[PDB]
C-alpha cells in the first residue's frame, strides 16, 4: 500500500546514488522494479530479451519485410548498447538461437 | 549487422583500440 | 490418389504396409487387425478412399448405433446379400439373435464364387464400446479364422488404445499399427491444397501460414483448421475486393486484420462463431449493455424474486449448517478460529442442503417482507429443468428434499451490480 | 518383388514397432494446452501423497503461471481451460475412484492419473518443438510465482 510505495522511491533515488548522477533517469528505477517481482522466490538470459524486443516494436509507423530474408534487422536496435568486447564473435551465433522461438 | 551487414569498421576498431592499450600497460607492475 | 495421398502427405511409411497385408484375392492375413489413430476422423477419411480404390469387398458398420447383440450382428448380412453373388438374392431378410448360429449362417453366405477364395474386409467403425455389453464378443473376432474357416479380416477403428480391452481369461494377440502423427512440416501442406480457383498457389499458401502460428498453441487436428480458414474469407478478403492492397502484399495485411483477430482466437473447438455473433450487436441500438452472442449467459433476463434465489442458494452449498449465525444474529460471541486456509472448503463442490436454509435467508437480502404464496415456490422446481442446481441422485419424497448447485460465480456479480446488489462481502472462504 | 535374399535388416525393424511404448508415444500429436495439463497434475501429485482431487484446482495454478511474463498475445481466456481438459476424456487419460455421478458439473470429478513419474519425464526431449519457458517449469518442483 503505502507504506511499500514510499520505499520503492527511496529505491530509485539511492540507485543513482553510486553512479553520481544528479537527476533521475528512466532506466534506473525500472531496476528495482524487478526485485519487486522475484521478491517471493541460464534462464536470466533470456528474460532481458524479451522484455527488451516490446519496448521497440510498439513504435514504427510503417512496416516492411524484417521477416525472414532480413534476420539482421533486428540487430540495429540492439548494437547501439553493445560497447565491450566479446559482444561481438562469441554472441554472433548466440542471436540465430534466441530467434528460433519464433520459428519452430 | 556487422559481419555480414553494414559497419565493418565502425564496430571493428572499437576493441582494437581497447587492446592496444591493455598491451602497453603490462608494466604497470602491482607493488608499484 | 485424390483423396488417398493429398489429404494427409504423412503417410509415405503406412502405404506399403498395408498394400503388402493383401496381396492377392487367395491371400489370407490376420483375423484381427486393431488400428488406433487420434481425432476419430483421419484413419476414418482414409479408409473410405483406400477400399473404394482398389475395388474389393468390405461394409461398414457401428457399434454406437445398436446397443444390442442381436442388431449389431443382423446389419453385417443385410450389407453381404447384395454382393455376396453377381446378382441380388430376391431381397431376403435374415432372421437370427444366437450368437452360435452367426458363424453357421455367414458360411452359406461365403459359398458363391464371388466369396469363395476372396479377402472379406469388416470395418468395425468406433470400436470403444464393446465393453459396455458382455465380456464375451470381444475373443469372437479374434478366432473367428479357427471358427468360420473363411478369408475374413476385421479392422478396427477406435480411438482407445489396445492395452485396455483384454479380457479375463484372455484372447488372441494380433498386430498393433500406429499411424504416425501430424507433421508440422506436412500440415502446412495439406491445408493449402485445397485452394479455390479464384486465387492462386504463392497468394493462397500465404494466408495459411499466418495462420498456423498462432493456432498451433490452441489447435492440432487438421479438420478443425479446415473449416475455420474459409469463415475467416469473407473477414479478410475486404482490401481485395475495393482494391486498396494490390498483389504480393503480405507484410502490410496483418496490421489492419489484427484487431479483427483479438476477439476470435479466444473461442477454439466452437463452431458457433459465424455470421450470427455481431448480428446480435446490430438489434441493440437502445442500451448496449446486454451482451448477446459472446458469453451470452452473463447478461440474460432473470424476474425480481427469481434472481435472488441463485444467489441465495450459492452460501448454502459451500458453507457449514452451523457457522451461519455470522450474518443474522452478530448479537453471539465469536471465538476467532484463525482470525486452514487452503482447506477442501468450497472447493470439493456443493454442499447437500435441504429447505430449512431458503426460507430464512431470502427474508434478510430483500428490502420489503414478501408472502410466500404459490409464485414463490415456484422457482424451485421450474429451475430444476432450467439446468441450474442438481439433485441429490434419485428423487426425495417431501418431507424436505436436498439440492445442490451447478452454475459459480461466473455470472452472479454482473446481475447484483444492476438492481445494486453485493456478493463478494458475502462469502465465507473469502474473510 | 526387389528383395532376392533376406538379411538383418528386414528383422529388426519388424520387432521395434510391435515393442514400443505405446503409453508415451500419444503424447507427440498435441499442443501445448493439454500438455501443460498432464504435467500441472503430476506436480499436484508430489504434495498430495495418494489422494483423490477434482478439476478446479488445476484451474487455480493455470492464473499463476501468467506472472513472470511480459504482456505478450500468449494469454487465454476461461472457457478454453475446460475444452483443454476435455480432450482427455475421449483418450481415457483419467479413471474415476468407483463411480461417475450424472448430475456432476464442470467442477466436481475427483479424478486422478493413468500414468506413472518415469515415462512423463523422459519423453520430453523427444518432443518436437519445446519451449524454453514451458520445459523448465515441467523439471522444477514450481519455486517461483
Amino acid at each position: 500500500t503505502v507504506r511499500q510505495l514510499e520505499s520503492m522511491i527511496r529505491l530509485s533515488e539511492a540507485m543513482a546514488r553510486m553512479h553520481c548522477c544528479d537527476e533521475v533517469q528512466p532506466k534506473h528505477v525500472k531496476e528495482a522494479f524487478r526485485l519487486l517481482n522475484k521478491s517471493i522466490i541460464y534462464c536470466r538470459i533470456s528474460n532481458l530479451i524479451v522484455l527488451h524486443l516490446r519496448k521497440v516494436e510498439e513504435e514504427e509507423d510503417e512496416s516492411a519485410l524484417k521477416r525472414s530474408e532480413l534476420v539482421n534487422w533486428y540487430l540495429k536496435e540492439i548494437e547501439s548498447e553493445i560497447d565491450s568486447e566479446e559482444e561481438l564473435i562469441n554472441k554472433k551465433r548466440i542471436i540465430e538461437k534466441v530467434i528460433h522461438r519464433l520459428t519452430h | 549487422s556487422a559481419l555480414k551487414g553494414v559497419s565493418q569498421d565502425l564496430l571493428e576498431r572499437i576493441r582494437a583500440k581497447e587492446a592496444q592499450k591493455q598491451l602497453a600497460q603490462m608494466t604497470r607492475c602491482p607493488e608499484q | 490418389m485424390p483423396h488417398l495421398e493429398n489429404v494427409v502427405l504423412c503417410r509415405e511409411s503406412q502405404v506399403s504396409i498395408l498394400q503388402s497385408l493383401f496381396g492377392e484375392r487367395h491371400h489370407f492375413s490376420f483375423p484381427s487387425i486393431f488400428i488406433y489413430g487420434h481425432t476419430a476422423s483421419g484413419k476414418t477419411y482414409v479408409t473410405q478412399t483406400l477400399l473404394k480404390t482398389l475395388e474389393l469387398p468390405h461394409v461398414f458398420v457401428n457399434c454406437v448405433e445398436c446397443f444390442t447383440l442381436r442388431l449389431l450382428l443382423e446389419q453385417i448380412l443385410n450389407k453381404l446379400n447384395h454382393l455376396s453373388s453377381s446378382e441380388d438374392g430376391c431381397s431376403t431378410e435374415i432372421t437370427c439373435e444366437t450368437f452360435n448360429d452367426f458363424v453357421r449362417l455367414f458360411k452359406q453366405v461365403t459359398t458363391a464364387e464371388n466369396l469363395k477364395d476372396q479377402t472379406v474386409y469388416i470395418v468395425l467403425d468406433k470400436a470403444e464400446y464393446l465393453r459396455d455389453m458382455e465380456a464375451n464378443l470381444l475373443p469372437g473376432f479374434l478366432r473367428l479364422q479357427e471358427l468360420a474357416d473363411r478369408n475374413v479380416t476385421v479392422l478396427f477403428l477406435s480411438e482407445i488404445v489396445w492395452e485396455k480391452f483384454r479380457p479375463n481369461t484372455g484372447c488372441f494377440e494380433p498386430f498393433v499399427l500406429y499411424f504416425p502423427d501430424y507433421s508440422i512440416g506436412n500440415l502446412q501442406k495439406i491445408l493449402s491444397h485445397d485452394h479455390p480457383p479464384e486465387y492462386s498457389a504463392d497468394f493462397y499458401a500465404a494466408y495459411i501460414n499466418i495462420l498456423l502460428g498462432v493456432f498451433y498453441t490452441v489447435c492440432r487436428d487438421l479438420k478443425e483448421l479446415r473449416h475455420l480458414a474459409v469463415l475467416n474469407f469473407p473477414k479478410y478478403c475486404e482490401p481485395v475486393v475495393k482494391g486498396e492492397a494490390s498483389e504480393r502484399d503480405t507484410r502490410k495485411l496483418w496490421r489492419n486484420i489484427e484487431p479483427h483477430l483479438k476477439k476470435a482466437m479466444q473461442t477454439v473447438y466452437l463452431r458457433e462463431i459465424s455470421s450470427s455473433q455481431w448480428e446480435k450487436l446490430q438489434k441493440d441500438d437502445t442500451d448496449p449493455g446486454q451482451l448477446k452472442g459472446l458469453s451470452a449467459h452473463t447478461h440474460v433476463e432473470l424476474p425480481y424474486y427469481s434472481k435472488f434465489i441463485l444467489i441465495a442458494a450459492y452460501l448454502a452449498s459451500y458453507n457449514p449448517a452451523r457457522t451461519d449465525k455470522r450474518f443474522f444474529l452478530k448479537h453471539h460471541g465469536k471465538i476467532k478460529k484463525t482470525n486452514h486456509e487452503k482447506t477442501s472448503n468450497h472447493l470439493l463442490g456443493p454442499k447437500p442442503f435441504p429447505l430449512d436454509r431458503l426460507l430464512a435467508i431470502l427474508y434478510s437480502i430483500v428490502d420489503s417482507r414478501v408472502a410466500p404464496t404459490a409464485n414463490i415456490f415456484s422457482q424451485i422446481t421450474s429451475l430444476v429443468t432450467l439446468q441450474l442446481l442438481t439433485l441429490v441422485g434419485h428423487d426425495d419424497q417431501l418431507d424436505g428434499p436436498k439440492y445442490k448447485c451447478t452454475v459459480s460465480l461466473d455470472f452472479i456479480r454482473a446481475i447484483a451490480r444492476t438492481v445494486n446488489f453485493d456478493i463478494i462481502k458475502y462469502l465465507y472462504d473469502f474473510l | 518383388a526387389s528383395h532376392p535374399f533376406m538379411t538383418a535388416v528386414d528383422l529388426m525393424e519388424a520387432s521395434q514397432l510391435c515393442s514400443m511404448d505405446s503409453k508415451a508415444n500419444i503424447v507427440h500429436g498435441l499442443s501445448v494446452l493439454e500438455i501443460c495439463l498432464i504435467i500441472a497434475m503430476k506436480h499436484l501429485n508430489d504434495i498430495y501423497e495418494e489422494e483423490p482431487f477434482n478439476f478446479q484446482m488445476v484451474y487455480n495454478e493455470f492464473q499463476k503461471f501468467v506472472q513472470r511474463k511480459a504482456h505478450s498475445v500468449y494469454n487465454f481466456e476461461k472457457p478454453v481451460v475446460m475444452k483443454a481438459f476435455e480432450h482427455l476424456q475421449q483418450l481415457e487419460l483419467i479413471k474415476p475412484m468407483e463411480r461417475t455421478s450424472g448430475n456432476s458439473q464442470r467442477e466436481y470429478q475427483l479424478m486422478k492419473l493413468l500414468l506413472d513419474n518415469t515415462q512423463i519425464m523422459n519423453a520430453l526431449q523427444k518432443y518436437p518443438n519445446c519451449p524454453t519457458d514451458v520445459r523448465q517449469w515441467a523439471t522444477s518442483s514450481l519455486s517461483w510465482l
